[PDB]
RNA sequence: AGGAGUGGAGCCUGCGGCUUAAUUUGACUCAACACGGGAAACCUCACCCGGCCCGGACACGGACAGGAUUGACAGAUUGAUA
RNA sequence: AGCGUGUGCCUACCCUACGCCGGCAGGCGCGGGUAACCCGUUGAACCCCAUUCGUGAUGGGGAUCGGGGAUUGCAAUUAUUC
């Protein structure tokens, strides 16, 4: 439920999946994503509604879950990663056949 | 000809008789029905046929009160009522002669037209 | 599409104009002649007033009925 | 002679409210008696056994096939 | 004193990797420990049809979810315990420590 | 009053009681291990769920 | 949908005063699980906080049965002039 | 080559037909017919016959605090303390 | 015997030993178990052994149908189930 709301919340802001560490007195859950600027917000103004929002939803206590938003590294051999990025390529308004050959061309060249 | 009773009892003697002496006369699952306590919910419509019940008027037979209550005990207490059973589409016009007593009044009403078979 | 009973209305509301005048009776002096009986439950104190009908009274919000 | 009332194919009759066992010819009569006592009421149950059809809530689509 | 740790772990090598560290952590600080009991690993079983209508062949999936249970008795001291297991736990892993 | 007969008819069991906690729906529900959660959603969310297919 | 006054005002603190509100998709919930004491139900949750994203003041994601509204600067203007609120206080959510 | 059958009997059940206010409906050779995880008293329910509610955002123009609107026990009325 | 399941998010609804009442279905007490801990050493059926039966639609078969008694539920009539 987490992972579903979170494709649905981050999509166009980059999104590859969670990481949830179920410490004592912490939950050290970590979004990894394309852009991490874009995840957090303006001055972690998106951090702090989706821990608010975790927390609300999820009936954790007051700050006692965290959220991260950390960088996946070479995105190009993540799978939903790329097929985000053919998804907004398309929704923009690119060509079928461009946009297509255009993620192809990079994970090849992204070393898969 | 003779003078009609339930099971070894007489209509006057059915009829000035408490619910918990009425329950171990009648048939087990009516006992059940009766048993599980006073009825406060959509079955205090139970307790407003009791009101349709106490509106008898005088020397004739009584008008037509009608029920979607399919699931209502045909007491003593009732008989000689003129109901209306409702088939989901009909209200139909059903007399209580007094050896009606126990069974439910949706069962009379026939609900689903009989079957003709045409080829 | 058509249908065979003719249609059910809503019950419209007979707003009044100037509702207050009616429940007091202002005098020659400055005081008052209250008509209308004031509300004994225990949500609204002396301030919600009664219904006056032609064989009983009757409140609103806290529902409330006394017979003659 | 001492057998139980759980025990006899007439328990709580509804005419004489009495707990008896009930033989062949009176079976036949008892039998006839409460279809007749269902009959004349006219409930569903009654009605069903005019009809020739099953009365204890069978479904007559691919079965009762005479 | 007779502390009873309880891992329980859907994975078996992230399971066998924390119950190894918890006796190298209680064999180098020398207290005695009672050998980690393997006990009958659970699958849970769930069988459906793959179709989201009825409108193929009666195909089933069968999804298992084996958990695997271990437990560790150690003979220590409460907050050499506390020192012990908040130290290099892998996120697959739960560990539940009985006090008493 | 309205509000005496708006959810006054039970919803204490049956399957108009309990709905998937994704579709909304009332339908192939699996109940098991307290998924509660229809047999398409389950399906579609095993892998997230721990759930493996190997035999 | 016409709401006791009291609620509504319930709703726009709590929206307020945390940067963020959710509520599951349950219009016969006779108790907001967090706003529960102030007695609104959870149809007048969903209703105000869709009137409040029709004027384009709170943004929508909707996952499973869990709605979730994130406060816009719009909204944080809207509410502070509704309220009659201090703009020297922020939400939860432009706090650090 | 055989084994146990099925097809015959009773019933359970699904489908066509008939019927019906409605008998909700998808699928009809293998690859429709104990299949829709579909064993439906209510709910499910989509069908039929009735009767409630708005859960018709927002924007615009009127009505309107001299009150726009909410709700409401009787007695009728209704199936109903809708 | 061997797979399992078993007290829930909203969600009420768990699996049950043992002791009394009842023929039975079942009822009332009190326990244990969120489980290799309790139900459970899962005292399962077929099978195994000893009676009755005797080629008869028979003590094969248990459809249909009458009367009664309990449980689940807000409600069982179009027989819920027993």
């Amino acid at each position: 439920e987490l992972n579903e709301f979170l494709t649905r919340e981050l999509a166009e802001d980059g999104y590859s999946g969670v990481e949830v560490r179920v410490t004592p007195t912490r939950t050290e859950i970590i979004i990894l994503a394309t852009r991490t600027q874009n995840v957090l917000g303006e001055k972690g103004r998106r951090i702090r509604e989706l821990t608010a929002v975790v927390q609300k939803r999820f009936g954790f206590p007051e700050g006692s879950v965290e959220l991260y938003a950390e960088k996946v590294a070479t995105r190009g051999l993540c799978a939903i990663a790329q097929a985000e990025s053919l998804r907004y390529k398309l929704l923009g308004g690119l060509a079928v056949r461009r946009a297509c050959y255009g993620v192809l061309r990079f994970i090849m060249e992204s070393g898969a | 000809f003779r003078k009609f009773t339930y099971r070894g009892v007489d209509l006057d003697q059915l009829l000035d008789m408490s619910y918990e002496q009425l329950m171990q006369l009648y048939s087990a699952r009516q006992r059940r029905r009766l048993s599980r306590g006073l009825r406060r919910k959509q079955h205090s419509l139970l307790k407003r046929l009791r009101k349709a019940k106490k509106e008898a008027p005088p020397m004739e037979k009584p008008e037509v009160v009608k029920t979607h209550l399919r699931d209502m005990i045909i007491l003593p207490e009732m008989v000689g009522s003129m109901v209306g059973v409702y088939n989901g589409k009909t209200f139909n016009q059903v007399e209580i002669k007094p050896e009606m007593i126990g069974h439910y009044l949706g069962e009379f009403s026939i609900t689903y037209k009989p079957v003709k078979h045409g080829r | 599409k058509s249908y065979t009973t003719p249609k059910k209305n809503k019950h419209k509301r007979k707003k009044v104009k100037l509702a207050v005048l009616k429940y007091y009776k202002v005098d020659e002096n400055g005081k008052i002649s209250r008509l209308r009986r004031e509300c004994p439950s225990d949500e609204c104190g002396a301030g919600v007033f009664m219904a006056s009908h032609f064989d009983r009274h009757y409140c609103g919000k806290c529902c409330l009925t006394y017979c003659f | 002679y001492k057998i139980p009332d759980w025990f006899l194919n007439r328990q709580k009759d509804v005419k004489d409210g009495k707990y008896s066992q009930v033989l062949a010819n009176g079976l036949d009569n008892k039998l006839r008696e409460d279809l007749e006592r269902l009959k004349k009421i006219r409930a569903h149950r009654g009605l069903r056994h005019f009809w020739g059809l099953r009365v204890r809530g069978q479904h007559t689509k691919t079965t009762g096939r005479r | 004193h007779r502390i009873r740790i309880t891992l329980t772990s859907r994975n078996v090598k992230s399971l066998e990797k924390v119950c190894a560290d918890l006796i190298r952590g209680a064999k180098e600080k020398n207290l005695k420990v009672k050998g980690p009991v393997r006990m009958p690993t659970k699958t849970l079983r769930i069988t459906t049809r793959k179709t989201p209508c009825g409108e193929g062949s009666k195909t089933w999936d069968r999804f298992q979810m084996r958990i695997h249970k271990r437990l560790i008795d150690l003979h220590s001291p409460s907050e050499i315990v506390k020192q012990i297991t908040s130290i290099s736990i892998e996120p697959g892993v739960e560990v539940e420590v009985t006090i008493a | 009053g309205h509000q005496q007969l708006y959810w006054s008819h039970p919803r204490k069991f049956g399957q108009g009681s309990r709905s998937c906690r994704v579709c909304s729906n009332r339908h192939g529900l699996i109940r098991k291990y307290g998924l509660n959660m229809c047999r398409q959603c389950f399906r579609q969310y095993a892998k997230d769920i721990g759930f493996i297919k190997l035999d | 949908m016409l709401m006791p006054k009291k609620n509504r005002i319930a709703i726009y603190e709590l929206l307020f005063k945390e940067g963020v509100m959710v509520a599951k998709k349950d219009v016969h919930m006779p108790k907001h699980p967090e706003l529960a004491d102030k007695n609104v139900p959870n149809l007048h949750v969903m209703k105000a906080m869709q009137s409040l994203k029709s004027r384009g003041y709170v943004k929508e994601q909707f996952a499973w049965r869990h709605f979730y509204w994130y406060l816009t600067n719009e909204g944080i203007q809207y509410l502070r002039d509704y309220l009659h609120l201090p703009p020297e206080i922020v939400p939860a959510t432009l706090r650090r």
